């Protein structure tokens, strides 16, 4: 449903 | 938020989204009380008869957001967390008594257009705005009714209810550490924060300083938007002394 | 902080947004 975010945020 | 509307651009810079890393999905609400910290209910973080007890590592903070899908791309920011403090008292066992928790983030949040802290009251405020009648705005990504979800922000303006109605209308028990809000049924208009909005503010445009005040957090109710049932809302002023007690100790 | 609760795009700016009013009337 959410447009991905940045992987930076992920990591 | 039930019967609201969309929220203009920036009418609520301190709207804080918490998000689940994965799956990625919005879990509550919350607000932006200053550059490196995010206020929110507790049991957006730990409610166990649902099997939540989130870490600092499995959430985002994403602030400066209108969309709600959407990855809002030079607007908003993006922070992880580095502590959650959960009031000590908070009882999830029962009625959410003392519902409220901060964040807070691993780095400044830098303020723009969109992202901006709302003031905490000071007890003058609250004891000049906290009466039954006086209207406050309630905002967020939660549901659209009770039984789909926004395309962008949603707001609501409700009144503070007369404590005796509160408790009239609930068998839950309900105590100082909590308000209540909504239109009564032979008032006419509608509206009340739901599922997805927990944690959002409850904000007072002061009109002595002309500066929005955060008096209460969404916290609970019984459905949402049902004649003769009220939203609850965290006291934010009950809590200051421990909110202040936690950012003076590890801020 | 010190600029608290002023919005960059309404009190920043001598704007109001489309329902402050309503907050504004209730405080009788
Ligand atoms: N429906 C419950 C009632 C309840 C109250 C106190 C203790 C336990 C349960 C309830 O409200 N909850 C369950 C835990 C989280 C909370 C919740 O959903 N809050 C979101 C705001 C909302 C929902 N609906 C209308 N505003
Ligand atoms: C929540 O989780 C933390 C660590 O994951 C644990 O120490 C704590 O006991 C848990 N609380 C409850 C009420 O389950
Ligand atoms: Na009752
Ligand atoms: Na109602």
């Amino acid at each position: 449903d959410f447009e991905e975010i940045p992987e930076e945020y992920l990591q | 938020i039930v019967e609201g509307s969309d929220a203009e651009i920036g009418m609520s810079p301190w709207q804080v989204m918490l998000f689940r890393k994965s799956p990625q999905e919005l879990l509550c609400g919350a607000s932006l009380i200053s550059d490196r910290w995010v206020l929110t209910a507790a049991h957006c973080l730990l409610y166990p008869p649902w099997d939540k007890n989130f870490t600092e590592n499995d959430l985002l903070v994403r602030i400066g957001k209108h969309s709600r899908t959407r990855y809002e791309r030079n607007i908003e920011k993006i922070s992880m967390l580095e502590k959650i403090y959960i009031h000590p008292r908070y009882n999830w066992r029962e009625n959410l008594d003392r519902d409220i928790a901060l964040m807070k983030l691993k780095k400044p949040v830098a303020f723009s257009d969109y992202i901006h802290p709302v003031c905490l009251p000071d007890r003058e405020t609250a004891a000049s705005l906290l009466q039954a009648g006086y209207k406050g705005r309630v905002t967020g990504w939660g549901n659209l009714k009770e039984t789909g979800q926004p395309s962008v922000l949603q707001v609501v303006n409700l009144p503070i209810v007369e404590r005796p109605v509160c408790k009239d209308s609930t068998r839950i028990r309900i105590t100082d550490n909590m308000f209540c809000a909504g239109y009564k049924p032979d008032e006419g208009k509608r509206g009340d924060a739901c599922e997805g909005d927990s944690g959002g503010p409850f904000v007072m445009k002061s009109p002595f300083n002309n500066r929005w005040y955060q008096m209460g957090i969404v916290s609970w109710g019984e459905g949402c938007d049902r004649d003769g049932k009220y939203g609850f809302y965290t006291h934010v002023f009950r809590l200051k002394k421990w909110i202040q007690k936690v950012i003076d100790q590890f801020g | 902080e010190a600029d608290c609760g002023l919005r960059p795009l309404f009190e920043k700016k001598s704007l109001e947004d489309k329902t402050e009013r309503e907050l504004l009337e209730s405080y009788i």
